[PDB]
């Protein structure tokens, strides 16, 4: 019985992990910038170099 | 424009949560905007509109007035035609529809001609227009003290060039790179 539990579990923590790599890249989807910040906005930040 | 990329990126203020720039924004405060009445110093007749400005900069001027440029055009009217601007194929009439139009559409010849009144006057090529301004600005510059004809060879040119039927363009293209 406690064999079959502790392979019962590792197929429940394998989905279980699966499933939140999942739910993980599905938030990635979004675009995750859509503004900055005004003092790296107005003082030219950067050089193209 | 674009081709189907991320969002644009914004400033922000209240990036983190207004519990950083509470402090920052409650020090100030902002300057008092009004929607005020403008008249643009570029318009001919003074006529007035709405728009949103400061409050102390009411009435001030529309700094888009500088954008207001136009481009010059000769003047004639009963003696200077004749004397300088001479003419032995183009009307009085002609010439001053032709230049009207051309201020209307800012010496841009191409549309120029398009509107030129086929039916007021009889019909001629772009590059007709374009030579006969040449020569009374030049005349005009007389007065008060680069070639068109390759022009038309051009348009021939590219019209023989486009006309061609697919298959010889085809060939004469591996002609045209073989040699």
């Amino acid at each position: 019985a406690v064999m079959t539990a502790v392979r019962a579990w590792e197929f429940w923590n394998l989905k279980t992990l699966q499933e939140r790599e999942a739910r993980l890249r599905l938030e990635q989807e979004e675009a995750e910038l859509l503004t900055y910040t005004r003092e790296d906005a107005y003082s030219m930040e950067y050089v193209y170099e | 424009s674009d081709k189907k990329d991320a969002p644009p990126l914004l400033p922000s203020d209240t990036g983190q949560g207004y519990r950083t720039v509470k402090a920052k924004l409650g020090s100030k405060k902002v300057r008092p905007w009004k929607w005020m009445p403008f008249t643009n110093p570029a318009r001919k007749d003074g006529a007035m509109f709405f728009h949103w400005r400061r409050a102390a900069e009411e009435g001030k001027d529309y700094p888009f007035a500088r954008f207001n440029k136009t481009v010059q055009v000769p003047v004639y009217s009963e003696q200077e035609y004749q004397l300088y601007l001479h003419d032995d194929a183009w009307t009085k009439a002609e010439t001053d529809h032709l230049f009207d139009l051309s201020r209307r559409f800012d010496l841009r010849f191409v549309v120029i001609h398009d509107r030129y009144d086929h039916q007021q006057f009889k019909k001629r090529s772009v590059e007709d227009l374009k030579e006969r301004y040449y020569h009374i600005c030049a005349k005009l510059a007389n007065v008060r003290a680069f070639d068109a004809g390759h022009e038309r060879r051009r348009k021939e040119q590219l019209e023989r060039l486009y006309n061609r039927t697919p298959e010889q363009v085809a060939e004469e293209e591996y002609l045209l790179q073989e040699l």
